[PDB]
Protein backbone atom coordinates (compact mmCIF):
# COMPACT_ATOMS: atom_id res chain seq x y z
CA UNK A 1 0.00 0.00 0.00
CA UNK A 2 0.91 3.48 -1.14
CA UNK A 3 3.14 1.67 -4.01
CA UNK A 4 -0.26 1.78 -5.33
CA UNK A 5 -0.98 5.55 -5.05
CA UNK A 6 2.38 6.70 -6.95
CA UNK A 7 2.22 7.64 -11.18
CA UNK A 8 3.23 4.09 -12.04
CA UNK A 9 3.11 1.60 -15.32
CA UNK A 10 4.32 -1.08 -13.14
CA UNK A 11 1.57 -2.62 -11.42
CA UNK A 12 -1.51 -2.92 -14.15
CA UNK A 13 -1.37 -5.80 -16.34
CA UNK A 14 -2.63 -4.17 -20.09
CA UNK A 15 -0.05 -6.22 -21.72
CA UNK A 16 -2.46 -8.84 -21.71
CA UNK A 17 -5.29 -6.42 -23.35
CA UNK A 18 -5.90 -6.96 -27.12
CA UNK A 19 -4.82 -3.84 -28.76
CA UNK A 20 -2.05 -3.28 -25.84
CA UNK A 21 0.50 -5.62 -25.98
CA UNK A 22 3.44 -3.50 -26.05
CA UNK A 23 3.53 0.12 -24.79
CA UNK A 24 2.73 0.91 -20.91
CA UNK A 25 -0.15 2.45 -19.13
CA UNK A 26 0.11 4.63 -15.63
CA UNK A 27 -3.06 4.85 -12.93
CA UNK A 28 -3.31 5.51 -9.17
CA UNK A 29 -5.55 4.63 -6.44
CA UNK A 30 -7.60 6.46 -4.07
CA UNK A 31 -7.50 4.53 -0.87
CA UNK A 32 -11.12 4.63 -0.62
CA UNK A 33 -10.58 1.72 -3.88
CA UNK A 34 -7.90 -0.49 -2.54
CA UNK A 35 -9.01 -3.90 -0.80
CA UNK A 36 -6.81 -6.63 -0.36
CA UNK A 37 -7.30 -10.43 -0.35
CA UNK A 38 -5.30 -13.03 2.19
CA UNK A 39 -5.97 -15.46 4.76
CA UNK A 40 -7.33 -15.24 8.22
CA UNK A 41 -4.00 -16.51 9.75
CA UNK A 42 -1.88 -13.28 8.51
CA UNK A 43 -4.80 -11.59 9.18
CA UNK A 44 -4.79 -12.61 12.94
CA UNK A 45 -1.15 -11.61 12.72
CA UNK A 46 -2.13 -7.80 12.03
CA UNK A 47 -4.61 -8.09 14.20
CA UNK A 48 -2.18 -8.68 17.70
CA UNK A 49 1.26 -7.89 16.38
CA UNK A 50 0.99 -4.87 14.22
CA UNK A 51 -1.67 -3.09 15.93
CA UNK A 52 -0.98 -4.46 19.81
CA UNK A 53 2.92 -4.15 19.73
CA UNK A 54 2.46 -0.82 18.06
CA UNK A 55 2.41 1.84 20.62
CA UNK A 56 1.28 4.82 18.21
CA UNK A 57 -1.27 3.64 16.09
CA UNK A 58 -4.05 5.79 15.42
CA UNK A 59 -3.78 6.32 12.05
CA UNK A 60 -2.31 3.10 10.57
CA UNK A 61 -4.75 0.82 11.35
CA UNK A 62 -5.03 -0.54 7.42
CA UNK A 63 -7.50 -2.97 8.79
CA UNK A 64 -10.50 -1.88 7.51
CA UNK A 65 -9.72 -2.26 4.31
CA UNK A 66 -8.97 -6.49 5.06
CA UNK A 67 -11.12 -9.50 3.64
CA UNK A 68 -9.53 -13.05 4.80
CA UNK A 69 -11.13 -16.33 4.61
CA UNK A 70 -10.71 -20.07 5.80
CA UNK A 71 -9.02 -21.28 3.23
CA UNK A 72 -7.75 -19.64 -0.35
CA UNK A 73 -8.40 -23.18 -2.31
CA UNK A 74 -11.30 -25.12 -2.31
CA UNK A 75 -12.48 -25.59 -5.88
CA UNK A 76 -11.34 -27.40 -8.68
CA UNK A 77 -10.36 -26.70 -12.26
CA UNK A 78 -9.91 -28.95 -15.38
CA UNK A 79 -7.00 -29.12 -17.41
CA UNK A 80 -7.49 -32.02 -20.17
CA UNK A 81 -11.54 -32.05 -21.36
CA UNK A 82 -12.77 -35.46 -20.57
CA UNK A 83 -15.87 -37.73 -20.28
CA UNK A 84 -17.20 -39.41 -17.68
CA UNK A 85 -17.42 -43.41 -17.18
CA UNK A 86 -18.15 -44.47 -13.69
CA UNK A 87 -21.14 -44.93 -11.82
CA UNK A 88 -19.41 -43.73 -8.62
CA UNK A 89 -19.01 -40.73 -10.08
CA UNK A 90 -22.68 -40.02 -10.81
CA UNK A 91 -23.27 -40.71 -7.74
CA UNK A 92 -20.73 -38.62 -5.72
CA UNK A 93 -22.13 -35.62 -8.30
CA UNK A 94 -25.48 -35.92 -7.54
CA UNK A 95 -24.84 -36.28 -3.66
CA UNK A 96 -23.70 -32.50 -4.52
CA UNK A 97 -27.16 -32.12 -6.24
CA UNK A 98 -25.78 -32.98 -9.68
CA UNK A 99 -28.50 -34.72 -11.34
CA UNK A 100 -28.40 -33.98 -14.51
CA UNK A 101 -25.02 -35.45 -15.35
CA UNK A 102 -25.04 -39.17 -17.10
CA UNK B 1 -41.67 0.23 -30.69
CA UNK B 2 -43.78 -2.13 -32.42
CA UNK B 3 -47.27 -3.02 -30.11
CA UNK B 4 -48.31 -6.02 -32.27
CA UNK B 5 -50.62 -7.38 -28.78
CA UNK B 6 -47.90 -7.85 -25.90
CA UNK B 7 -50.68 -10.63 -24.91
CA UNK B 8 -49.19 -13.97 -24.45
CA UNK B 9 -48.67 -15.98 -21.01
CA UNK B 10 -44.61 -16.23 -20.86
CA UNK B 11 -42.66 -14.82 -23.64
CA UNK B 12 -45.05 -11.99 -23.04
CA UNK B 13 -44.54 -10.85 -19.70
CA UNK B 14 -41.78 -13.34 -19.31
CA UNK B 15 -39.33 -11.56 -22.86
CA UNK B 16 -39.00 -8.26 -21.32
CA UNK B 17 -39.06 -8.62 -17.57
CA UNK B 18 -40.79 -10.51 -13.90
CA UNK B 19 -40.76 -9.74 -10.21
CA UNK B 20 -37.44 -9.75 -8.28
CA UNK B 21 -38.51 -11.75 -5.18
CA UNK B 22 -35.92 -12.66 -3.44
CA UNK B 23 -32.38 -10.53 -3.62
CA UNK B 24 -29.76 -13.41 -2.60
CA UNK B 25 -28.61 -10.49 -0.36
CA UNK B 26 -26.27 -10.25 2.96
CA UNK B 27 -29.35 -10.10 5.81
CA UNK B 28 -27.31 -12.67 7.99
CA UNK B 29 -24.59 -9.70 8.51
CA UNK B 30 -21.58 -11.16 7.50
CA UNK B 31 -17.91 -9.06 7.77
CA UNK B 32 -19.45 -6.44 10.00
CA UNK B 33 -20.82 -7.95 13.17
CA UNK B 34 -19.92 -11.87 11.87
CA UNK B 35 -16.40 -11.63 11.13
CA UNK B 36 -15.38 -9.65 14.09
CA UNK B 37 -12.73 -9.97 16.74
CA UNK B 38 -13.63 -6.42 18.05
CA UNK B 39 -15.06 -7.89 21.42
CA UNK B 40 -14.97 -6.13 25.23
CA UNK B 41 -12.72 -6.11 28.06
CA UNK B 42 -13.34 -6.81 31.08
CA UNK B 43 -14.75 -8.39 34.10
CA UNK B 44 -15.94 -11.90 32.28
CA UNK B 45 -17.96 -14.95 31.73
CA UNK B 46 -21.49 -16.18 30.77
CA UNK B 47 -21.93 -14.49 27.46
CA UNK B 48 -23.58 -17.40 26.10
CA UNK B 49 -27.09 -17.63 25.59
CA UNK B 50 -28.74 -20.49 24.00
CA UNK B 51 -31.89 -20.94 22.15
CA UNK B 52 -34.97 -23.60 21.60
CA UNK B 53 -33.13 -23.81 18.04
CA UNK B 54 -36.59 -24.96 16.61
CA UNK B 55 -35.55 -22.99 13.74
CA UNK C 1 -3.03 21.07 7.97
CA UNK C 2 -4.47 18.07 10.70
CA UNK C 3 -2.99 16.39 13.48
CA UNK C 4 -4.16 13.01 14.79
CA UNK C 5 -4.18 12.26 18.55
CA UNK C 6 -1.49 10.56 20.48
CA UNK C 7 -1.94 7.86 22.87
CA UNK C 8 0.82 9.03 25.14
CA UNK C 9 0.05 7.43 28.25
CA UNK C 10 -3.42 5.87 27.55
CA UNK C 11 -3.31 2.36 28.59
CA UNK C 12 -7.17 1.67 28.03
CA UNK C 13 -9.29 -0.18 30.85
CA UNK C 14 -12.83 -0.79 30.35
CA UNK C 15 -15.25 -2.63 31.52
CA UNK C 16 -18.06 -5.24 30.94
CA UNK D 1 -0.80 -6.59 29.61
CA UNK D 2 2.34 -6.33 27.86
CA UNK D 3 0.78 -5.00 24.80
CA UNK D 4 -0.46 -1.58 23.79
CA UNK D 5 -3.85 -1.65 22.21
CA UNK D 6 -6.43 -4.19 23.56
CA UNK D 7 -9.57 -2.03 23.32
CA UNK D 8 -11.48 -4.20 21.41
CA UNK D 9 -9.12 -7.48 20.59
CA UNK D 10 -9.56 -8.96 24.19
CA UNK D 11 -11.64 -12.39 23.62
CA UNK D 12 -11.12 -13.32 27.43
CA UNK D 13 -14.60 -13.12 28.19
CA UNK D 14 -15.08 -16.87 26.19
CA UNK D 15 -12.55 -18.43 27.98
CA UNK D 16 -13.68 -21.05 30.77
CA UNK D 17 -10.59 -23.42 32.33
CA UNK D 18 -9.73 -26.04 34.23
CA UNK D 19 -6.97 -26.59 36.17
CA UNK D 20 -6.29 -29.85 34.86
CA UNK D 21 -8.07 -31.35 32.03
CA UNK D 22 -8.58 -35.37 33.79
CA UNK D 23 -9.22 -36.97 36.33
CA UNK D 24 -12.07 -39.14 34.31
CA UNK D 25 -11.86 -42.45 32.90
CA UNK D 26 -13.34 -44.96 30.08
CA UNK D 27 -13.99 -48.33 29.96
CA UNK D 28 -12.35 -50.27 27.49
CA UNK D 29 -12.06 -54.45 27.07
CA UNK D 30 -15.69 -54.39 29.13
CA UNK D 31 -14.31 -56.89 32.35
CA UNK D 32 -15.90 -57.58 35.59
CA UNK D 33 -15.24 -57.24 39.24
CA UNK D 34 -12.98 -60.13 41.03
CA UNK D 35 -11.10 -58.67 43.59
CA UNK D 36 -12.05 -57.93 47.19
CA UNK D 37 -10.30 -54.69 47.39
CA UNK D 38 -10.96 -53.04 44.46
CA UNK D 39 -14.49 -52.84 45.45
CA UNK D 40 -13.76 -51.88 48.47
CA UNK D 41 -11.64 -49.15 46.88
CA UNK D 42 -15.33 -48.24 45.16
CA UNK D 43 -16.54 -48.19 48.66
CA UNK D 44 -14.42 -44.91 49.67
CA UNK D 45 -16.24 -42.81 46.77
CA UNK D 46 -19.88 -44.47 47.60
CA UNK D 47 -20.30 -46.92 45.08
CA UNK D 48 -22.05 -49.75 47.13
CA UNK D 49 -24.06 -51.64 44.64
CA UNK D 50 -21.35 -53.15 42.74
CA UNK D 51 -20.09 -56.57 43.95
CA UNK E 1 -1.47 20.47 -14.83
CA UNK E 2 -2.74 19.36 -11.37
CA UNK E 3 -6.45 19.05 -10.46
CA UNK E 4 -6.90 16.21 -8.24
CA UNK E 5 -4.89 16.31 -5.41
CA UNK E 6 -1.43 13.34 -5.18
CA UNK E 7 0.42 13.64 -1.96
CA UNK E 8 -2.20 15.82 0.39
CA UNK E 9 -6.02 13.84 -0.68
CA UNK E 10 -3.56 10.49 -1.95
CA UNK E 11 -0.14 9.12 -0.72
CA UNK E 12 -2.04 8.96 2.52
CA UNK E 13 -1.92 5.87 5.00
CA UNK E 14 -1.90 7.77 8.23
CA UNK E 15 -5.79 8.09 8.22
CA UNK E 16 -7.27 4.84 9.19
CA UNK E 17 -7.53 3.98 12.62
CA UNK E 18 -11.25 2.50 13.16
CA UNK E 19 -12.29 -1.44 13.71
CA UNK E 20 -14.28 -2.01 11.28
CA UNK E 21 -15.56 -3.29 7.41
CA UNK E 22 -16.76 -1.40 3.97
CA UNK E 23 -14.85 0.62 2.13
CA UNK E 24 -15.59 -1.27 -0.88
CA UNK E 25 -17.37 1.09 -3.14
CA UNK E 26 -17.75 0.31 -6.32
CA UNK E 27 -18.18 3.46 -8.08
CA UNK E 28 -20.32 4.36 -11.07
CA UNK E 29 -18.63 4.69 -14.18
CA UNK E 30 -18.29 7.13 -17.45
CA UNK F 1 -9.86 18.90 1.85
CA UNK F 2 -8.21 16.37 4.72
CA UNK F 3 -10.05 13.49 6.02
CA UNK F 4 -9.46 10.64 8.01
CA UNK F 5 -10.46 6.90 8.38
CA UNK F 6 -11.47 7.12 4.45
CA UNK F 7 -13.53 3.73 4.70
CA UNK F 8 -17.24 4.36 4.71
CA UNK F 9 -19.31 1.61 6.24
CA UNK F 10 -22.54 0.62 4.22
CA UNK F 11 -25.34 -1.89 5.66
CA UNK F 12 -29.00 -2.78 4.55
CA UNK G 1 -57.07 -36.92 29.26
CA UNK G 2 -59.08 -39.92 31.47
CA UNK G 3 -59.98 -38.64 34.57
CA UNK G 4 -61.34 -41.30 36.29
CA UNK G 5 -59.39 -40.33 39.39
CA UNK G 6 -56.23 -39.99 39.03
CA UNK G 7 -55.46 -38.91 42.72
CA UNK G 8 -53.94 -41.92 44.11
CA UNK G 9 -51.46 -41.90 47.10
CA UNK G 10 -48.12 -42.36 45.36
CA UNK G 11 -47.65 -42.99 41.56
CA UNK G 12 -50.83 -41.47 40.82
CA UNK G 13 -49.12 -38.63 42.06
CA UNK G 14 -45.95 -39.16 40.45
CA UNK G 15 -46.07 -38.58 37.11
CA UNK G 16 -46.76 -34.65 37.20
CA UNK G 17 -44.34 -32.09 38.81
CA UNK G 18 -44.03 -34.06 42.09
CA UNK G 19 -42.34 -31.13 44.13
CA UNK G 20 -39.99 -29.49 42.43
CA UNK G 21 -37.71 -28.60 45.27
CA UNK G 22 -33.89 -28.10 45.64
CA UNK G 23 -32.24 -26.79 42.38
CA UNK G 24 -28.86 -27.68 41.42
CA UNK G 25 -26.91 -24.60 42.25
CA UNK G 26 -25.09 -21.87 40.96
CA UNK G 27 -26.69 -20.19 43.92
CA UNK G 28 -23.08 -18.99 45.48
CA UNK G 29 -21.07 -18.02 42.34
CA UNK G 30 -18.29 -19.45 40.24
CA UNK G 31 -16.86 -17.96 37.06
CA UNK G 32 -17.83 -14.85 37.86
CA UNK G 33 -16.81 -13.65 40.82
CA UNK G 34 -14.92 -16.88 41.65
CA UNK G 35 -12.54 -17.32 38.61
CA UNK G 36 -12.17 -14.14 38.97
CA UNK G 37 -8.44 -12.61 39.04
CA UNK G 38 -10.15 -9.23 37.85
CA UNK G 39 -8.98 -7.53 40.99
CA UNK G 40 -9.12 -3.54 40.68
CA UNK G 41 -5.66 -1.27 41.40
CA UNK G 42 -5.27 -1.24 44.45
CA UNK G 43 -4.21 1.25 47.68
CA UNK G 44 -3.19 -1.52 50.31
CA UNK G 45 -3.98 -4.88 51.75
CA UNK G 46 -6.59 -3.96 54.22
CA UNK G 47 -8.29 -6.82 55.74
CA UNK G 48 -9.74 -10.38 54.52
CA UNK G 49 -13.03 -11.39 56.74
CA UNK G 50 -12.24 -14.43 58.72
CA UNK G 51 -15.10 -16.53 58.32
CA UNK G 52 -15.70 -19.19 61.12
CA UNK G 53 -17.91 -22.15 59.72
CA UNK G 54 -19.73 -23.27 62.34
CA UNK G 55 -22.28 -25.49 60.56
CA UNK H 1 -80.64 -31.24 -19.01
CA UNK H 2 -78.92 -33.84 -16.53
CA UNK H 3 -78.02 -30.41 -13.78
CA UNK H 4 -75.21 -32.26 -12.05
CA UNK H 5 -72.07 -29.85 -10.87
CA UNK H 6 -70.92 -28.40 -14.57
CA UNK H 7 -67.50 -27.94 -12.73
CA UNK H 8 -64.12 -28.78 -13.79
CA UNK H 9 -61.32 -26.95 -14.95
CA UNK H 10 -61.21 -28.45 -18.35
CA UNK H 11 -64.09 -31.01 -19.87
CA UNK H 12 -66.43 -29.08 -17.16
CA UNK H 13 -67.12 -24.94 -18.49
CA UNK H 14 -64.46 -26.33 -20.97
CA UNK H 15 -66.04 -28.88 -22.67
CA UNK H 16 -69.06 -27.23 -24.47
CA UNK H 17 -67.43 -23.49 -25.53
CA UNK H 18 -64.22 -21.49 -24.29
CA UNK H 19 -63.59 -17.50 -24.19
CA UNK H 20 -63.33 -16.74 -28.51
CA UNK H 21 -60.89 -13.96 -29.44
CA UNK H 22 -59.91 -13.94 -33.31
CA UNK H 23 -61.26 -16.55 -35.92
CA UNK H 24 -58.34 -15.74 -38.12
CA UNK H 25 -60.12 -13.16 -40.42
CA UNK H 26 -59.33 -10.46 -43.21
CA UNK H 27 -58.79 -8.00 -41.68
CA UNK H 28 -55.78 -7.20 -44.08
CA UNK H 29 -58.08 -7.01 -47.46
CA UNK H 30 -57.32 -9.14 -50.37
CA UNK H 31 -59.76 -8.85 -53.16
CA UNK H 32 -62.13 -6.20 -51.64
CA UNK H 33 -60.18 -3.01 -51.08
CA UNK H 34 -56.58 -4.81 -52.04
CA UNK H 35 -55.58 -6.77 -55.07
CA UNK H 36 -56.50 -3.40 -56.71
CA UNK H 37 -55.21 -2.81 -60.29
CA UNK H 38 -57.81 -0.05 -60.26
CA UNK H 39 -56.03 3.39 -59.80
CA UNK H 40 -55.95 6.79 -61.03
CA UNK H 41 -54.80 8.43 -64.60
CA UNK H 42 -52.80 11.45 -64.43
CA UNK H 43 -49.53 13.37 -62.96
CA UNK H 44 -47.13 11.02 -61.47
CA UNK H 45 -45.04 9.82 -58.93
CA UNK H 46 -44.31 9.55 -54.88
CA UNK H 47 -47.38 7.44 -53.56
CA UNK H 48 -44.32 5.50 -51.74
CA UNK H 49 -44.31 6.28 -48.56
CA UNK H 50 -41.50 4.50 -45.95
CA UNK H 51 -42.45 3.79 -42.26
CA UNK H 52 -39.65 2.85 -39.71
CA UNK H 53 -41.17 -1.06 -39.40
CA UNK H 54 -38.81 -1.31 -36.42
CA UNK H 55 -41.71 -3.47 -34.78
Amino acid sequence: ILNLQNNSAKYNEVHRASGGAIGQYTTVSKLKDIVILTTDSLKSYLLDTKIANTFQIAGIDFTDHVISFDDLGGVFKVTKEFKLQNQDSIDFLRAYGDYQSQ
Amino acid sequence: MYEGNNMRSMMGTSYEDSRLNKRTELNENMSIDTNKSEDSYGVQIHSLSKQSFTG
Amino acid sequence: AAAAAAAAAAAAAAAA
